[PDB]
């Protein structure tokens, strides 16, 4: 029957993503032999890919489009449809199942037909995603009242959507709009998860809202102890700039996040799923540092291969059912060279990740603008979920007052109430996204949010 | 798809020796430990290209208990550089783990050329990758390493010394009896029809590796389709069973297959083969057959009497006389008689393999009859060797050039206590440097005379021993015409009488006569010439006289 | 731009072959699993450079309900390194995914030469990733390989071995019969006169390819167009209309064509082709026409009679003579008889293609021969072998040297039952070795006289048939006068009369004649002059008596 | 530094092969297309060296209405790995789509000598990214390449093979009569005396 990418279906970005070159268009340049409407070696228009480009803007790495368009043909192209080469290679670090050469499974048999490859690991030459666009401040200000309570860490999920970001090439900006957070036991360092239990339920409330499950978040924020929001230098150069478990934990998040593609062999490849960590700058102001596991640093915790130390810096080759082949990590030395080193046993963490730029809109105008409810998952600090806030909250009692439900945490809470049906509640996330007057007026006439009226102007 | 020792047919004694060498030290590795010596770890198959070396391979590894590991060549050569590499730590340690283990490695001289002989340098390490994980095994992780390839001597000789890989075990070309087996190997899934005759078809191939006896068999498969091809439409999504049915191979294909461009074979290397003529197909010289039978039969036959008499025999033959006397057929039933191997090297086979450089073969020609010992190399055309250089006289060069100066080497390289035997033929014996005629190398020297009216009574017996002659044939009569005519001759002149005969068959047939008469014979005595002059013979019998002046 | 069968034509048996091939396991795979046997995956397409080989590609590709992939030479050697080893995999990951599927690789030797022969590991990746996955396949698989190249030698082995490519298939030249098929194909599309004769094209094209004749197509469409320059403003954005309908190609611009820089084809390697002269061509000497009647055309009629008598032929004819005496067309002329493929091959062929050392391509004389069997290989001028050395006095060296040593192992390398025929004529017969002429190698030596003057009638009786003779030209009383003269000569003659013809015709035209009277002969007659001494015949008719004594 | 016609002479004959090779069909695609042949895109000049042939490149170019590209043979092979194989492709891309196109290449035997006859693989990658990119090309284009080079017989025969490069087209040595004309061309810039 067809292929995966005959089958899956891109996303509505991904098709708007597709029908763009990204070439960048020169005039004419500086050896024009050549009339106006003549080309020479130095007028051409320009690559995504360009790396002559990407170095004169001071961009890191192109984008997964911009790899996408580099590494293949313009013909090889899925409108073919049958005839289509997926360029894309989700990475197989595994085991070559049903091994077609009469030993055993990987189990039992072995031979050279069934045997992965030794991994190297170089910097990754592309990203998914390149600006995280937090939608506003106060979308920060809100997630960081627990920290400056407190001082111990924050864990979030990145909730929002994916758009164009026009400052680099086929960028492709996280938009984040909402945070929600499962039951977990906090520490200082480290923090273990409770098991998130209402899955289906916060998910739905973003299949309402139109968001997903975007990436994650968490904090590093270590108050250096002078009152201000400073912080120990400990996420820069000399020191490292992500701790290895999270690096592993994260994986874990992100293969459980995957993003379907029309390019790769799979059906599926990278994933939308990004990663975040809230810290602080040398000026000692509260600063972010965005990134993502790289392809092989998800499929080596997909095929079980590498290990945290003590050393940040070091990650482990675990030792011997599974195939531990070389790693290697190409080298620039002091004279530009590429020594592939060996390593085994320890190796450093700086060729799994993927840097990204972040920042606000000029003016902030998200899907949410209102901020009404105290965060779950906080008895811990007497911040509680309790029905009795909704008579001050969608101001019910208060019978003529307007809809105030322009709040995730709320709306996961109104969720939590489950009282708005899956078309009422997702006219409820019609309003409390786009509020339309007249669909407000449609559901202040609607029997359902009446009845979350009536229900509501009789509690205490 | 799973080889067991059925599927594998034929090469009986080079199975006989892998069982020895890989089957004995994995089921019971307490005999060496009994005996207290060590298992050979170095198992090399080779020999022509598709000759079942990687069907033997897994012909033993799926027939023991035994952990097994694959290679192949082109496998690595694939992969990047230091992965490439990495996957030989990979195997060895898999195999070190499971200790009963079999490590097979096809193509071995694609992962190791010769260093000499090379280029890139991750050539140049996965062979030095290879040389030290040889090294680093163990006897008692009790795991035996295969190697195969087609170019034994590609390979970098390092592997080929002590300690790594010891034994050299060829594959030869079989027998009719053993590619019969084959050819029973291959038709026992077929469909074929009643009047098939493997055994005539084993008889009618000669040079044939089992790759070419199963394109053999594919090939006639395809002629039954093409018979069947006016009963099956190809624009039907499935034929009827009905043709399925009476799809069975005749034997008539085969012989449509006899004649197609499979039957190309693989032939123009350096060869060993048993041969086929006796003494009874050769007429009349009983003299210098006795002289064989003293020269070179008393040795393969009994060599107690020589360590009772203290005497290494001469182990250098060398035939001479007139040309067209039947003297290269002389090495051959001589090695029919007594069983010995028999390897065929005419005097260009040298010189076109020289032209691409194949002189280690030259030694290889005496490594593989001591391999095959009891074996008789035969050197025919020796004048194509002193016409190398176009004859003694020639282009002022002599017989002696690099193809001598490499023999002289070979011959007396040669250890007396083996049986190897070297024979040599030519026609122009004068024309021959007498340093390869040297005591040591070639100091028997056997002059092959016409025969006389007897002789060439007894060759036109044995002649048409297979052709339906007519009954009024005085063979006496063309005996007493006959005689300037050389063997060759007398040949010659049936190969004119048959043509005039089939001048009188498909003449008729076009105007079945199973009969070579008279008028067919007197036609070709009366067109019967001579090819050999007497002054010619007056030099051969006064070198017949006397040659030992030199 | 998408090709059925009728886009390709002329070489059917070729594509008779394919679609036992390709088309036959495609879409009935149960025939080879009702018959049991394996489905050949390596079917290997060869030939000249721009003969349709990737046009018949896509003629078998397109004309399945399979999924046909592709994959360029040059386009996996642009990629860069790793990347293109996994362009190999990705390919036949999808085709062992959509299982009817078609693998075409145009130039194959771009990415696999002879890894003997080779500077870069990426290429000996390449080769190695292609050997590696060429095995990974498997028949439950049902894909199809196919590969072209025009350099079949410059491929690896390994590839050619069984396993990976079985299948060689050679696209030759095609004949005036199908070459006419393939301007029909050209010029159907294209807009022409009625004066267009492609029967007359294609009888007048003897050595071209098709892309010669389309690039023929194409060059009398220019000269078409340049006609009506002088009615074409280039400045003008676009001609009328009223030049288009008239724009129809002529047969003079073909006659333009043929002599235009597109008529050199590739016709300097080496061919087989069938020939065009006969028996009625060829006047006098048919004793030995009977002769060639009696010894190659016996064999290639009619092999039941040997096995009926189990006597093998003699399968070495050599020609010799006087120089000029026809011994060139004889061989052609018994090919065009009895219907055999025809290889001529002259005697600095040999010797210009070994200063760019092309002798596997000797061997593939042998072996194309044995692809096209029946076939008689031709080796025109023998004494240019040893004029290799000069002669056999020469340069001290006589007529063995590298080509001899080559030619002897591959005359001998042919197996008996093969009907594969070797024709060897010369002019200096004294002067060649007897280690050519041994028996089993080339033992029928022919004698070729010179005519009579019954001879020399026929022969200007047949060297006059297309000739707009005159009628009061008695041939007998000028084969009375020519006596000593050859048939070279008498030709020689004619070329003169002629010219003394057109020193009347155009100089009439200056001042028809179609006409060849006495006196543009006695001018010619007087002018007559013999080129062969009868001393010199007086040697060859010594030979003729007896060369046998050597 | 912009050639028209008047500024070469002496070779007509050349400059009369190429005008009906390169500006018929381009100013006249129609031609090929109501007779319903193909348009040859394998013109390749060829010649003893200094003789004009990057000069009667833009003697043709600059006399079209058509898009015009320039490829120089060291320029490509002065580039790093990879990089000189994407100007190629970026070369084409534009040509297709400004489809009267003109792609003339100078010396094109510096970026293709014979492959059996090199060392380095980016010299193979590089030919076989033209081998490539020359079959990749479409009638409908209407894309001309052209190619020059001094030495004919150094480059790799699989350009010079159908489809690729078909147009053999030879630059000789002017007569006294032609290389009377080149002498006008270049004097009557010149300032002289009436002696001259
Ligand atoms: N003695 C034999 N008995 C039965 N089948 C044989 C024999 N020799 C060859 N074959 C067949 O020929 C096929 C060719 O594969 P192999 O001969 O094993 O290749 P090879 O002999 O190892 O030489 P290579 O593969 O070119 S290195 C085998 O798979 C068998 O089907
Ligand atoms: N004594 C013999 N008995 C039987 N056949 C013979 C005898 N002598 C010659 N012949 C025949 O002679 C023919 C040629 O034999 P050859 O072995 O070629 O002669 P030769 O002595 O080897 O010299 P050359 O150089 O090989 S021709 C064959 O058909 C033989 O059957
Ligand atoms: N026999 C033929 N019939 C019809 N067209 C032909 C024939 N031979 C060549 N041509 C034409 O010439 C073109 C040359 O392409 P191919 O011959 O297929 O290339 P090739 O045969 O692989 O030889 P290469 O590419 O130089 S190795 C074809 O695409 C056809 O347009
Ligand atoms: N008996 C003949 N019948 C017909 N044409 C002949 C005859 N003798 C010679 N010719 C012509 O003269 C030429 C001789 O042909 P060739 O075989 O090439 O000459 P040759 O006898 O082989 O000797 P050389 O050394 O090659 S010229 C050809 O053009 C023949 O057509
Ligand atoms: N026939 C000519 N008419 C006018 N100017 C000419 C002629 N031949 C050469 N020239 C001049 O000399 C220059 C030669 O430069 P090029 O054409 O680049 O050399 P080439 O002919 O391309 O051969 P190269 O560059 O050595 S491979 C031209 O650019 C003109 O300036
Ligand atoms: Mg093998
Ligand atoms: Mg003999
Ligand atoms: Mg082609
Ligand atoms: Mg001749
Ligand atoms: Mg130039
Ligand atoms: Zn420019
Ligand atoms: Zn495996």
């Amino acid at each position: 029957i067809k292929n995966p990418w005959e089958v899956v279906r891109q996303s509505p970005l991904d098709d708007r993503l597709d029908k763009l070159d990204g070439k960048i268009p020169r005039k004419r340049g500086a050896m024009c032999r050549h009339g106006p409407k003549g080309m020479c070696d130095y007028c051409t228009p320009l690559d995504p890919f360009n790396p002559q480009y990407l170095e004169e803007k001071k961009i890191k790495y192109m984008s997964v489009h911009a790899y996408m368009r580099k590494i293949n043909s313009a013909t090889n192209r899925p409108e073919l449809g049958s005839s289509f080469i997926p360029p894309l290679v989700e990475p197989y670090y595994r085991v070559k199942r049903d091994c077609p050469s009469g030993h055993p499974q990987w189990p039992e048999g072995i031979c050279t037909k069934c045997q992965p490859s030794a991994i190297t690991l170089q910097p990754q030459p592309f990203r998914m995603v390149d600006h995280v666009e937090f939608a506003s401040p106060q979308i920060i200000d809100r997630f960081l009242d627990a920290w400056r309570r407190t001082g111990v860490q924050r864990l979030g999920i990145l909730y929002g959507r994916y758009l164009e970001y026009d400052a680099v090439p086929l960028g492709i900006k996280a938009v984040v709009e909402a945070i929600y957070e499962p039951p977990q036991v906090d520490e200082i360092d480290g923090i273990t998860l409770n098991p998130w239990e209402n899955e289906q339920e916060v998910n739905q409330v973003a299949k309402y809202c139109g968001l997903e499950q975007v990436g994650v978040i968490w904090t590093d924020l270590l108050d250096a102890g002078k009152g201000d929001g400073s912080v120990v230098c400990k996420r820069h150069a000399d020191s490292y700039f992500l701790a290895a478990q999270e690096i592993v934990f994260a994986a874990r998040l992100q293969a459980q996040h995957p993003k379907p593609s029309k390019w790769s062999d799979t059906g599926r490849f990278g994933s939308n799923f990004v990663t975040c960590v809230v810290s602080g700058n040398e000026q000692g102001e509260i600063s972010i540092s965005a990134y993502q596991m790289s392809n092989d640093a998800v499929e080596m915790v997909r095929a079980d291969i590498i290990e945290p130390s003590a050393d940040p810096t070091l990650m482990l080759v675990r030792e011997e059912t599974r195939y531990i082949p070389e790693v290697f990590y190409r080298k620039i030395n002091e004279y530009g060279a590429n020594v592939l080193e060996n390593a085994k046993p320890a190796f450093p963490v700086e060729y799994l990740f993927v840097t990204l730029t972040h920042g606000f809109p000029d003016s902030p105008s998200p899907l949410f603008t209102d901020n009404i409810f105290p965060i779950e998952n906080r008895e811990y600090v007497g911040e509680a979920q309790e029905v009795s806030a909704v008579a001050k909250a969608l101001k019910v009692h208060e019978a003529d007052a307007p809809m105030n439900v322009s709040d995730f945490h709320l709306l996961c809470f109104i969720h939590q109430m489950s009282v708005l049906s899956k078309e009422e509640e997702a006219l409820l996330c019609r309003v409390a996204t786009l509020h339309d007057l007249a669909e407000s007026f449609q559901l202040r006439s609607t029997t359902g949010w009446q009845t979350l009226h009536m229900i509501l102007q009789s509690t205490g | 798809n799973e080889v067991g020792y059925d599927d594998i047919g034929g090469c009986r004694k080079q199975l006989a020796q892998i069982r020895e060498m890989v089957e004995l030290p994995l089921r019971h590795p307490q005999l060496f430990k009994s005996i207290g010596i060590k298992p050979p770890r170095g198992v090399l198959l080779y020999g022509p290209p598709g000759t079942g070396k990687t069907l033997m391979a897994r012909a033993v590894a799926n027939e023991t208990g035994a952990f097994f590991f694959l290679i192949n060549g082109p496998e690595i050569m694939s992969k990047m550089a230091g992965e490439s590499e990495s996957n030989l730590r990979k195997a060895f340690e898999e195999a070190e783990k499971n200790s009963p283990a079999i490590i097979f490695i096809d193509e071995i001289d694609s992962i190791a050329p010769k260093r000499e002989k090379t280029n890139g340098e991750v050539e140049r390490r996965v062979v030095s990758q290879l040389l030290t994980l040889m090294d680093g095994m163990k006897a008692r992780s009790n795991v035996v390493v295969m190697a195969a390839t087609n170019r034994p001597n590609s390979i970098d000789p390092a592997l080929r010394r002590f300690g790594r890989f010891d034994r050299e075990v060829d594959i030869g070309i079989p027998d009719p009896t053993g590619r019969l087996e084959i050819l029973q190997i291959h038709t026992k899934n077929m469909k074929l029809a009643d009047d098939v005759d493997l055994e005539q078809i084993a008889a009618e191939t000669h040079g044939y590796v089992g790759s070419d006896l199963a394109a053999l068999c594919s090939e006639a498969a395809m002629q039954q389709i093409r018979e069947k091809m006016d009963l099956i439409d190809l624009d039907e999504d499935t034929i009827d069973a009905e043709v399925l049915d009476s799809l069975g191979v005749t034997m008539d294909n085969f012989r449509y297959a006899l004649g197609v461009s499979n039957p190309s074979a693989l032939r123009e290397v350096a060869v060993v083969e048993v041969p086929n003529v006796r003494w009874e197909d050769i007429g009349g010289l009983e003299q210098v057959k006795q002289e064989l039978k003293e020269q070179v039969q008393y040795p393969v036959d009994h060599p107690e009497k020589f360590l009772k008499f203290g005497l290494s025999p001469s182990r250098g033959v060398l035939f001479y006389g007139p040309p067209g006397t039947g003297k290269t057929m002389l090495a051959k039933a001589v090695a029919n008689e007594c069983a010995a191997n028999f390897i065929s090297v005419k005097g260009p086979e040298l010189l076109s393999m020289w032209f691409g450089e194949s002189e280690s073969n030259i030694r290889d020609i005496f490594d593989k009859a001591r391999a095959a010992a009891p074996c008789v190399v035969f050197l025919d055309e020796l004048d194509s060797i002193a016409k190398a250089r176009g004859g003694s006289i020639g282009d002022a060069g002599g017989a002696s050039d690099r193809v001598v100066n490499q023999l002289l080497t070979e011959m007396d390289g040669m250890t007396s206590k083996k049986n190897v035997f070297v024979i040599g033929a030519t026609n122009r014996p004068e024309q021959l440097d007498p340093a390869l005629c040297r005591p040591g190398r070639l100091d028997q020297l056997i002059y092959v005379p016409l025969p006389d009216e007897a002789g060439r009574l007894s060759i036109l017996k044995a002649q048409l021993r297979k052709t339906p002659v007519s009954k009024d044939v005085d063979l006496a009569y063309i005996a007493s015409k006959t005689h300037g005519f050389s063997g060759a001759d007398l040949a010659f002149i049936t190969q004119r009488a048959v043509k005039l005969a089939i001048k009188e068959s498909i003449a008729a047939e076009i105007e079945p006569v199973p009969e070579l008469t008279k008028r067919h014979f007197e036609e070709a005595m009366r067109d019967a010439r001579r090819s050999v002059s007497d002054v010619e013979i007056r030099r051969y019998e006064a070198f017949a006289q006397q040659m030992k002046n030199a």
